[PDB]
C-alpha cells in the first residue's frame, strides 16, 4: 500500500499534467466530458482471495466497451485528449489495485 | 532664468537609515530634488 | 484594387488604431521569459502586473488558482472585444459578430447537450462562453423540449442560417453532438470566408489566408482523430470545410485516407503544410501536429498586422490574445504542478 | 451488476476520471461523481459522500486529499472495507502519507 501510494504520487501527477496539456489545445472540454456521461465504459467485478481461513475481498478491472467520449476532440483536441484518456485509464488501473 | 534650462547635475547621497526618512522628508518639502530608481531589476511591487 | 485607403478610416479608422494599440500590449518573448522564470502563481501575478495586464488580478482572493487566472483573462478579453463591437459600425459589426459565432456554436452545442439530458437551460447558461452569450429570451425557459429549443435557435439566433444544414429538429437527438458541432463549424467557416471575399480588398487579402489555413487544419485533425472511431469516411468528408486550399482532390484524398501515413502523403503536396507535418514528430518530448499548427496560425495572425486598411486585424488580435491567455494559463499550470520541464511549450507571439 | 467507481474531486480530476470511463447514470439517472466547486460546502460534500457510501453498487470511492481532510470525520466513521475509499493527490494540494484514514490502522509505517 505504501509503495502503491508512492507510485500514485507520480501517476496522478502525470495524468493531471496530461489534462493540463489537453486544456491547452482542446480548450474547456471539462463541461462536455461531465455532461456526456451516458454509461460507464469501465466497471468493477468482485473477487475473492483466501489467506489462512480468512477471505479477502478484491476487485477486478473490467471493460464494458460502451465508449462515449469518442470524437470529443475530433477537430482540436485529438491527440492530447487521447493521451489524457490513456493516462487516466492507467491511473484507474493503479487505483483499482490500490482499492 | 528663462533664457535656457538651468545647469543640471547628478548627485549621490549616503545617509544612515535611521535619519534617511527625515532627510527625504526635508527633500520633499524643499522640492528641488528628483530621485531615480536604483533597483529596477526587481519590480516595484516587491521592493 | 478596392482602394480601401480612401474610406476605411471614415468609419473604422479609430477602431483600427485602437485594436493595434491593444495588440501592442500582448506579451512579447521577453515578457514570456519573465513569467516563465516565476516560482508561484502569486509571483506570476506580480510579474504580470508590469505588463499591459496591470491589476486585473489584484482584486481576487490571495490564494490564486489557475481557474481564477483563466477566468480573469477570459473576462478581460471579453470586455475589450465587447467595447470594440459596441464602437463598431455595420460592416465591422458583422465581422465581429462572425468572430463571435465561433463560440456561439459551442454554446448552442452545450445547450442542446444539456437539454437532451433534461437539465435546466438557465442552469446551463453559466458554462457558456461569454463572447457567445444568448441574450435572446426565445431560447430560455424552454422547459427542456428539444423541439422548442430548435425552434428558438431558428427564430432568435444568428445560427438559423447554419442550422439549415440539418433537415429537422429530430437531427438533434439523431446525430452525435460532435458531428453537429463540426457541421455547424463547416457552415460557419464557409459563410465567413464568403463574407470576407465579398468584403474584398485588403480585408479579403489578409483574412482569406487565415480561414484557408483553418479549413486545412480542420481537415487534417478531423482525419487524424477519426481513424479509430465509428465515424465513417463518407460522414467524415462532410466535415471538411471547402475554403481550404485542399478543395480540389485534397479533401477527397483525405476522405479516402485510412492512416496517418496517408494523411502525411496528402499533406506533402502542399509545402506549407509539409513542413508542419514534418516537424510534428508526435513522439514524446517534441512538438505535436497541433502545436505546429498553432505556431503557423500565430504566424498568419501576426502577418495580418502588416496590412493596414482591413478588418482582419480584429480577428487576428482576438486569436492572438486567445493564444496569449492560453500561454499564461499553461505557464500557471506548469508553476502549480512544478513541471518546469515542459514550461517552454507555450507558443510565443511577437 | 458489477460495482462502479465514484469520484469526489476538483473539476479537472473529475473530467480526467470521466475520460477514464468511470461515470454512469442509473435507472433513476443519479450520477456517481461530484465536482467540488467553491459554491459547494462541507455539508453538501458530506451528504453526497454518505449517499455514495450507502449506495450498494459504488465499489471504489476516490477523494482528493484536501476534500478528505475537510470531511475527515465521515471517513473515520466509515469502518467497513467493501466501500474501498482512496485518498488521491491534487494540483491544489499535494498528497502526504500521514493522516490517511486507511493508514490509521498502521504503526509500523
Amino acid at each position: 500500500i505504501i509503495e502503491t501510494k508512492m507510485l500514485m504520487g507520480e501517476v496522478m501527477r502525470e495524468a493531471a499534467f496530461s489534462l493540463a496539456e489537453a486544456k491547452f489545445t482542446a480548450g474547456d472540454f471539462s463541461t462536455t466530458v461531465i455532461q456526456n456521461v451516458n454509461k460507464a465504459q469501465v466497471k468493477i467485478r468482485a473477487k475473492k482471495d483466501n489467506v489462512a481461513g480468512v477471505t479477502l475481498p478484491v476487485f477486478e478491472h473490467y471493460h464494458e466497451g460502451t465508449d462515449s467520449y469518442e470524437l470529443t476532440g475530433l477537430a482540436r483536441g485529438g491527440e492530447q485528449l487521447a493521451k489524457l484518456k490513456r493516462n487516466y485509464a492507467k491511473a484507474v488501473e493503479l487505483l483499482v489495485e490500490l482499492a | 532664468e528663462l533664457f535656457r534650462s538651468e545647469e543640471m547635475t547628478l548627485a549621490q547621497l549616503f545617509l544612515q537609515s535611521e535619519a534617511a526618512y527625515c532627510c527625504v522628508s526635508e527633500l520633499e518639502e524643499l522640492g528641488k530634488v528628483q530621485f531615480r530608481d536604483l533597483n529596477p531589476d526587481v519590480n516595484v511591487f516587491q521592493r | 484594387s478596392f482602394f480601401p485607403e480612401l474610406y476605411f478610416n471614415v468609419d473604422n479608422g479609430y477602431l483600427e488604431g485602437l485594436v493595434r494599440g491593444l495588440k501592442a500590449g500582448v506579451l512579447s518573448q521577453a515578457d514570456y521569459l519573465n513569467l516563465v522564470q516565476c516560482e508561484t502563481l502569486e509571483d506570476l501575478k506580480l510579474h504580470l502586473q508590469s505588463t499591459d495586464y496591470g491589476n486585473f488580478l489584484a482584486n481576487e482572493a490571495s490564494p490564486l488558482t489557475v481557474s481564477v487566472i483563466d477566468d480573469k483573462l477570459k473576462e478581460k478579453m471579453v470586455v475589450e472585444f465587447r467595447h470594440m463591437r459596441n464602437h463598431a459600425y455595420e460592416p465591422l459589426a458583422s465581422f465581429l459578430d462572425f468572430i463571435t459565432y465561433s463560440y456561439m456554436i459551442d454554446n448552442v452545442i452545450l445547450l442542446i447537450t444539456g437539454t437532451l439530458h433534461q437539465r435546466s437551460i438557465a442552469e446551463l447558461v453559466p458554462k457558456c462562453h461569454p463572447l457567445g452569450s444568448f441574450e435572446q429570451m426565445e431560447a430560455v425557459n424552454i422547459a427542456q423540449t428539444p423541439a422548442e429549443l430548435y425552434n428558438a435557435i431558428l427564430v432568435d439566433t444568428p445560427l438559423a442560417a447554419f442550422f439549415q444544414d440539418c433537415i429537422s429538429e429530430q437531427d438533434l437527438d439523431e446525430m452525435n453532438i460532435e458531428i453537429i458541432r463540426n457541421t455547424l463549424y463547416k457552415a460557419y467557416l464557409e459563410s465567413f470566408y464568403k463574407f470576407c471575399t465579398l468584403l474584398g480588398g485588403t480585408t479579403a487579402d489578409a483574412m482569406c489566408p487565415i480561414l484557408e489555413f483553418e479549413a486545412d487544419r480542420r481537415a487534417f485533425i478531423i482525419t487524424i482523430n477519426s481513424f479509430g472511431t465509428e465515424l465513417s469516411k463518407e460522414d467524415r468528408a462532410k466535415l471538411f470545410p471547402h475554403c481550404g486550399r485542399l478543395y480540389p482532390e485534397g479533401l477527397a484524398q483525405l476522405a479516402r485516407a485510412d492512416d496517418y501515413e496517408q494523411v502525411k502523403n496528402v499533406a506533402d503536396y502542399y509545402p506549407e503544410y509539409k513542413l508542419l507535418f514534418e516537424g510534428a514528430g508526435s513522439n514524446p518530448g517534441d512538438k505535436t501536429l497541433e502545436d505546429r499548427f498553432f505556431e503557423h496560425e500565430v504566424k498568419l495572425n501576426k502577418l495580418a498586422f502588416l496590412n493596414q486598411f482591413h478588418f482582419g486585424v480584429f480577428y487576428a488580435f482576438v486569436k492572438l490574445k486567445e493564444q496569449e491567455c492560453r500561454n499564461i494559463v499553461w505557464i500557471a499550470e506548469c508553476i502549480a504542478q512544478r513541471h518546469r520541464a515542459k514550461i517552454d511549450n507555450y507558443i510565443p507571439i511577437f | 451488476r458489477g460495482k462502479l467507481i465514484a469520484v469526489i474531486g476538483d473539476e479537472d480530476t473529475v473530467t480526467g476520471f470521466l475520460l477514464g470511463g468511470i461515470g454512469e447514470l442509473n435507472k433513476n439517472r443519479h450520477p456517481n461523481f461530484l465536482v467540488v466547486e467553491k459554491d459547494t460546502t462541507i455539508n453538501e460534500i458530506e451528504d453526497t459522500f454518505r449517499q455514495f457510501l450507502n449506495r450498494d453498487d459504488i465499489g471504489i470511492i476516490l477523494i482528493n486529499q484536501y476534500i478528505a481532510e475537510m470531511v475527515r470525520h465521515a471517513l473515520d466513521a466509515h469502518q467497513r472495507s467493501i466501500p474501498a475509499v482512496l485518498e488521491i493527490p491534487s494540483k491544489e494540494h499535494p498528497y502526504d502519507a500521514a493522516k490517511d484514514s486507511i493508514l490509521r490502522r498502521a504503526k509500523g509505517m
